[PDB]
């Protein structure tokens, strides 16, 4: 195929010049499990128990007993496949393009085909990364003129039915109404049985910052930062509090554990950008390739995550 | 079959496709491997 | 609109509490079942689960159906609907059932009756005591424990 | 109001005779359709599936998507959906096209081949200003309130 | 000045960690969704027709028949690419339909635009309806997404 193709084998030997996704740094090896399907869905079964009244008082003779009810769930994960397109220059036309330093055309925005691949995918892996992150897909900063997704298809920063809390705008810069807040959504949060796991805290430059000053007299050897991993500890069994920063974050702190029981990232083994096989030409030097990727695959279960927004005015 | 093998030698398209699937597993694999957080 | 809710849900239920995880349209039957007690399905004639139900003739060329209804025809009350066979499970008004119902869109020990919809409301013929308070499932979907035992006199 | 029927069949159908077997609401795409058409893919705001569409524009928080609706806003003509992903195939009105397309039922017995035809607020034909349809065949009614018509449509008109 | 490609060097090197609001600039030809069965036209360019609408200028019959910035009802199509060591504009037939960004008269998502005798889009014969407000890249440079679908009164 490499003798006959051109375009799969300047794939292959510049594949490994792409950086790997930051979402990896965002999981944990076990909570990440590939599924074989490139558009559809999958289903799973869960099963619970409630108790309908008290208790009855088994005295003398009685036939109304109080009941236990039962009630099924299913729940759907939903996997959506999206296609680019982008123009570079035909092999063979190469070398009436290759100068001193440089191959392409500048005055034209020009580039052989293994650069805008290459390109092309590191585009595509911020996108991908942006949405795993944010549950939206968006091109604009503001936000707006988003994609319609089909339903089930979330992300960890708009799962619904997790503690939500708002910091105000006149405590925005107030550490300790931010740690309140923080604390009152680490109360509201619910780990149960699955407890003994590490924790997970994302966090914009801004809260970065603002943790690493000293705890307030402000005390010494003793972090706002510190602090915040120790009132983590103590609600998961003293195991580790791991904290990121991500530009894509915007006045959000993300508090989840990192658990696959609670939660479960299952992408499609073709999330990550692959190439088509349809190249068009033409009589011109312009031809066409396209990229095809696949999103969706985000479980959690539910009043699991923090999610913390400052608002700013 | 991966990319990461010199002698891999992909006979179709699909081969090629799923040969980059199985290196990027393996690529996700290593860097679970190679990577160290930083405590406290 | 359906027992079980059509839209499959998105994310994992929380299942380490006990307490208030009834409230829900699925609870089918009642909250204190007796082994002794007499319990009848009919045909549907569209969606009268946990609603009053009264019997409908049609034009004789099929057997009698159970829609939603009350005041002087009511006939019981249903509690569950097996959907393939279109179903309806009932508890006749001769005996006593206490669940949770649809309640009109209220205080624990008002008197209760059903309407043209078979759906309770507040008060003169059926002996209905609510035993708490509205639960809101939906924006229109209420339900409300309550004891239904026998008819009243006027 | 669907491209498959919702409710299951009881019958296996009978695959013997060749003739009158594609007027059916399956019936996706056109009767000649040429490889050199463009086609585009959108958002579908209700079921245009085999009427004519229109740009939607919502708040501004979502993409724009086509709607059931014709007149001046005429966009184009849906031929195919793909209930899963919720997505309208288009054929743009600048586009050639000829296939079955869903009849206003009101005065459909009068329909007959060689009449001009328009597409209205529904996105349904009728027959007639602005965009140039020719029905080539007569009313089938394949519901007592659903009627296709093949119709071949060439562009808006002056 | 309005060239494609602005002459004048830039001073540092570009970040490139953001992948948002980095394609509403001047250089980006072409369109946002292009399909593979568009019919595309090279001309000759008579003055700087790029992102405008163009119509077809004949001469004395010495030389053959070249575009112009143009519209109204001598409008023939749009210039979505220009080649400047050839003067050689890429037009998209009128026939065609476009989308992509064009310049705009120095307007909200939903509106009908039509083309001046300049070759500048202004509201309102409807030859195109705005999905976005009009962007500014220069002082008189406002730039606007359309989508062209031929002409309809």
């Amino acid at each position: 195929l490499f003798d006959e193709n051109y375009y799969a084998k300047a794939v292959a030997n510049i594949i490994g010049e792409v950086k790997d996704p930051i979402m990896y740094k965002w999981f944990s090896p076990d909570q990440i499990e590939d599924v074989d399907l490139q558009m559809g869905y999958q289903k799973t079964v869960k099963w619970d128990a409630f108790l309908n009244a008290n208790p009855t008082t088994i005295a003398n003779e009685v036939n109304t007993i109080s009941t236990i009810g039962f009630s099924s769930e299913v729940v759907r994960l939903n996997y959506l496949k999206l296609q680019y397109k982008f123009r570079h220059l035909k092999q063979t036309s190469e070398k009436f393009y290759t100068s001193d330093s440089y191959i392409g055309d500048i005055n034209n925005n020009l580039l052989p085909f293994a650069q805008a691949y290459k390109l092309a995918s590191s585009e595509i892996i911020k996108l991908i990364n942006h949405f795993v992150l944010t549950g939206t897909v968006s091109i604009q900063k503001d936000g707006k003129n988003q994609k319609r997704l089909l339903p089930n298809m979330y992300g960890l920063l708009n799962m619904p039915e997790q503690i939500k809390e708002e910091v105000a705008s006149g405590d925005k810069d107030k550490m300790d109404k931010i740690f309140e807040k923080i604390e009152a959504g680490l109360s509201k949060l619910e780990l149960g049985d699955e407890f003994s796991t590490p924790m997970m805290v994302i966090v914009d430059p801004a809260t970065s910052l603002k943790l690493v000053k000293p705890y307030a007299a402000a005390s010494s050897c003793e972090k706002w930062e510190d602090v915040l991993i120790q009132t983590i500890k103590a609600i998961n069994n003293r195991e580790d509090v791991y904290i990121e920063t991500s530009n894509l974050l915007k006045h959000k702190i993300l508090i989840y554990p990192l658990n696959s029981e609670l939660i479960k990232f299952k992408p499609s083994k073709y999330m990550l950008p692959t190439p088509n096989e349809q190249v068009d030409k033409d009589s011109t030097d312009v031809a066409h390739s396209y990229i095809d990727f696949v999103l969706g695959g985000l479980l959690a279960t539910r009043k699991t995550i923090l999610q913390v927004n400052i608002k700013q005015s | 079959a991966s990319l990461l093998d010199s002698n891999f030698v992909p006979i179709n398209f699909t081969e090629f496709v799923q040969a980059i699937s199985n290196t990027y597993k393996q690529r996700r694999i290593q860097f679970y491997e190679n990577l160290k957080r930083h405590k406290r | 609109l359906m027992k079980n809710p059509q839209q499959d849900s998105g994310l994992l239920s929380n299942s380490i509490d006990f307490r208030d995880q009834n409230l829900i349209f699925s609870n089918s039957g009642g909250v204190c079942t007796s082994s002794k007690d007499k319990i009848e399905n009919y045909p549907a004639k569209g969606y009268p689960y946990k609603r009053g139900v009264k019997l409908s003739f049609g034009d004789g060329t099929t057997e009698l159906e159970v829609e939603a209804g009350g005041g002087d025809d009511l006939y019981g009350v249903c509690s569950d609907i097996d959907e393939f066979s279109g179903m309806a499970t009932v508890i006749p008004i001769t005996n006593n059932f206490t669940g949770y119902l649809t309640l009109k869109k209220v205080n624990p020990g008002d008197k209760l009756n059903f309407n043209q919809h078979g759906e309770l409301e507040k008060v003169k013929s059926v002996n209905a005591i609510a035993l708490s308070k509205a639960h809101k499932l939906t924006e229109d979907l209420f339900i409300v424990l309550a004891s239904v035992f026998g008819n009243r006199a006027i």
